[PDB]
RNA sequence: GUAACGGGGCUAAACCAUGCACCGAAGCUGCGGCAGCGACGCUUAUGCGUUGUUGGGUAGGGGAGCGUUCUGUAAGCCUG
RNA sequence: CCCGGCGAGGGGAGUGAAAAAGAACCUGAAACCGUGUACGUACAAGCAGUGGGAGCACGCUUAGGCGUGUGACUGCGUACC
């Protein structure tokens, strides 16, 4: 069954796919809390019932599974005029990975 | 007729494709097996067949 | 040196040499002439001299007398170019370089 | 007391000059490019990739009308549809649907079509 | 990895048969146009070499809107001097869909090179079923 | 040289009225980050997290720095 | 010692730590000029790039959708002082 779903940024398009994502909160680490998404569901468009909505009938949720959510990136990132030069910078996040079970 | 900046690289490397030579190709007759030169028959003795130039 | 000859100067600049070395190549050797000595260019009377000459290097450096070899090869290089002047629009348009270069021809086993 | 430019002279020159594209010409052999052209690159670019993300929405939505009409309603009318929900708002992008889950996005279309009131 | 699907050098061809007999004229020749490009097509990355294969037919049931059944500057004009310039409304042009009108999709095109690929490459005809001079085999 | 819709092309793809829907900007919102000021939470030289807000602008003013040659720290450290 | 005009020039051998120090001789850059290979290229218009981008040549990895080169096609789009 096919993915859907937002939280910064649509981000929900591949079906269990296991991609990044954003983080959780307090902290990050790994294991889990069996976090369910919510019926953003394309009613997980998977079947010989690929629904309009995605609204099809109430409760439809993936598990997160809390893959691996560290690591960032690094991007440069300089801009200058023509007497300055903020060149010197530097902003990222780390994405927590999650797989999310089955829809 | 004054020029401004031309690069000498690339440019003019491209005016030499039309510059690169040829080649030839021809026989050598019956007598001569080689020469012949160009539709020629042989410089050898200059003769296509015989008292041609100098020959028998 | 596996028997060479090679140049330098006289002048006839790379690329018109670089043509006719294309021509000779692989077999080569037995075609001290005809690949070369039917194909009229400059270029060409200066390769075939310098091809003798190297060809001839298989009597006094090794052996194995003129009749095998392969010519594996071939190469000119860019060597020094001379400068000169050029009177024309009031002197703007003048550079000349000569350009010259070599051969290098080689002889070695198949 | 020694200027002696040589020293950093050669270093900038080299910098620009450092054009692997070559681009053409006096464009990557002459200094004469550097601030003429590697100076324009920088600014075509900074213009270009802050463009581009709508460059590519103008071609995502030119899918979606080109799709999602093909089986009733235009993208006019489409995103209208859409619009009406308490969750189901998933933006384009994704749209694309159109190409890898085409029963997705017909399924989709439903969502909008039957939606709009 | 970089994104964007190759160029398969025009992979599949999908064949069809439009009808022309139709009513729409000018209208179908941007649907008959988008096709042969990558319209209905979603991977195929366009702007390299692609198409498609479609087909019309008679076509000469055609109308337009307004009096263009009477206008359509069209002059097929030479490389003659001399004052040339061969003008010919529709009507005096539809006696013979020829390389024009029914062709209305060439000035549609990318035009020029590869472009050009797609062109006339669809065949056109003039008389819908009888002896389809064209490919006989699968169509929709 | 079409050249008095940008072109196509349009009998409505014009206009008038009515209403809904959609596209659309660096505008606003969302998310992250930077800096100044007022506050908030506290902590409390102080400072940091939350928050409200301010950050278009050549001449020109102010404030921070890099990298280079040379001097100290250096017959110390690096090196055939 | 060998090619050559008892040329020029070179190729070996030997000197040397090195001759990739040979007298044009330290290091030897740039313009500029060539040979070789990968790709593009002979129906296509313009500051030659930039944004998108397929294919091809190699390189990827126990696929995982990538790196390097080249770039058909396409939106834009008149150098610097
Ligand atoms: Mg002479
Ligand atoms: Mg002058
Ligand atoms: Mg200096
Ligand atoms: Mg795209
Ligand atoms: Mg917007
Ligand atoms: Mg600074
Ligand atoms: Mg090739
Ligand atoms: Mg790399
Ligand atoms: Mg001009």
């Amino acid at each position: 069954m096919y993915a859907v779903f937002q939280s910064g940024g649509k981000q929900h398009r591949v079906s269990e796919g296991q991609t990044v994502r954003l983080e959780k909160l307090d902290i990050a680490t790994g294991e889990t809390v069996e976090f369910a998404e919510v019926l953003m569901i394309a009613n997980g468009e998977e079947v010989k019932i690929g629904v309009p909505f995605v609204d099809g009938g109430v409760i439809k949720a993936e598990v997160v599974a809390h893959g691996r959510g560290e690591k960032v990136k690094i991007v440069k990132f300089r801009r200058r005029k023509h007497y300055r030069k903020q060149q010197g910078h530097r902003q990222w996040f780390t994405d927590v990975k999650i797989t999310g079970i089955s829809a | 007729a004054v020029q401004q900046n031309k690069p000498t690289r690339s440019k003019r490397g491209m005016r030499r494709s039309h510059d690169a030579l040829t080649a030839v190709t021809s026989l050598s007759v019956d007598k001569t097996s080689g020469e012949k030169h160009l539709r020629h028959h042989i410089t050898a003795d200059g003769y296509y067949r015989g008292r041609k130039v100098i020959a028998k | 040196m596996e028997t060479i000859a090679k140049h330098r100067h006289a002048r006839s600049s790379a690329q018109k040499v670089r043509l006719v070395a294309d021509l000779i190549r692989g077999k080569k050797v037995s075609q001290a002439l005809d690949i070369l000595t039917y194909t009229n260019k400059k270029a060409a009377v200066l390769v075939k001299k310098v091809l003798e000459s190297a060809i001839a290097n298989a009597e006094h450096n090794d052996g194995a007398d003129i009749d095998d070899l392969k010519v594996t090869k071939i190469f000119v290089d860019e060597g020094p170019s001379m400068k000169r002047i050029m009177p024309r629009a009031k002197g703007r348009a003048d550079r000349i370089l000569k350009r010259t270069s070599h051969i290098t021809v080689v002889v070695s086993d198949r | 007391a020694r200027v002696k430019r040589g020293v950093i002279a050669r270093a900038r020159h080299k910098k620009i000059l450092k054009q692997a594209k070559g681009y053409y010409g006096a464009r990557s052999r002459v200094y004469r490019v550097a601030f003429q052209a590697v100076i324009k690159a920088g600014q075509y670019a900074y213009r270009d990739r802050r463009q581009r993300k709508r460059q590519f929405r103008q071609l995502w939505i030119a899918r979606i009308n080109a799709a999602a009409r093909q089986n009733g309603i235009s993208y006019s009318k489409f995103i209208n549809g859409l619009k009406k929900a308490s969750v189901e708002i998933d933006r384009k992008i994704l749209a694309d649907i159109a190409v890898f889950d085409k029963v997705a996005f017909t399924a989709l279309v439903e969502k909008a079509k039957a939606a709009l009131a | 990895m970089k994104t964007f699907t190759a160029k398969p050098e025009t992979v599949k061809r999908d064949w069809y048969v439009v009808d022309a007999t139709g009513k729409t004229l000018g209208r179908l020749a941007t649907e008959l146009a988008r096709r042969l490009r990558g319209k209905h097509k979603a991977e195929y990355t366009p702007h390299v070499d692609t198409g498609d294969y479609i087909i019309v037919l008679n076509a000469d049931k055609v109308a337009v809107t307004g009096n263009k059944r009477t206008d359509k500057v069209y002059y097929h004009h030479t490389g003659h001097i001399g004052g040339i310039k061969q003008a010919t409304f529709e009507e005096m042009i539809a006696r013979r869909p020829e390389r024009v009108i029914e062709i209305a999709v060439k000035g549609m095109l990318p035009k020029g090179p590869l472009g050009r690929a797609m062109f006339r490459k669809l065949k056109v005809y003039a008389g819908n079923e009888h002896n389809h001079a064209a490919q006989q085999p699968q169509v929709l």
